[PDB]
């Protein structure tokens, strides 16, 4: 029971982590992130995508 | 090649028309009616999985950024511009050196 009761805290603690994080504003490991592509030229169509998984 | 990429590769091979990807991952031809002058006829194998839809008219007046679709084909709306802009420029310049000339001549 004792090291449960551990282990459900720590588990609470992921589930934190994953909901809180928050690159500013926009949350991360929530899983709302999903993919964003990132325009890293000087014309358009040269974006370059980047996944978030829950 | 995923979405992203394929709109990259266009681009690169052509200059006719300018590719870019929305939010969703549908792909945005834009062509700059300084360049093509008419609808363009999109057909292939990936034509038939993009099912690419009708070709509304956007002029910078019409430039939305509030979504990354409307970001990435405003940036080719602007370009298509800027050579609409520089060109005239350049008729003008063309227009001052010949007055230019033509004064000389008339002094002479």
């Amino acid at each position: 029971v004792a090291i449960q009761e551990e282990i459900t805290a720590l588990n609470d603690e992921l589930n934190r982590i994953a909901e809180t994080t928050s690159f500013g504003g926009n949350k991360l490991l929530n899983g709302t992130f999903s993919t964003k592509s990132f325009q890293i030229g000087a014309d358009n169509g040269e974006a370059v995508m980047l996944t978030l998984k829950d | 090649d995923d979405i992203e990429e394929v709109a990259t590769y266009i681009n690169g091979q052509t200059d006719m028309v300018k590719a870019s990807v929305n939010e969703k991952g549908q792909l945005q031809i834009f062509a700059g009616n300084n360049k093509v002058t008419g609808d363009v006829a999109f057909s292939g194998g990936l034509a038939g999985a993009l099912n690419m839809q009708a070709g509304t008219a956007e002029t910078v007046d019409t430039i939305d950024v509030t979504s990354v679709g409307g970001a990435q084909q405003s940036v080719a709306v602007i370009d298509s511009a800027l050579k609409y802009v520089d060109s005239h420029r350049a008729e003008l310049g063309a227009f001052q050196n010949r007055f230019n000339h033509a004064i000389s001549n008339l002094d002479n």
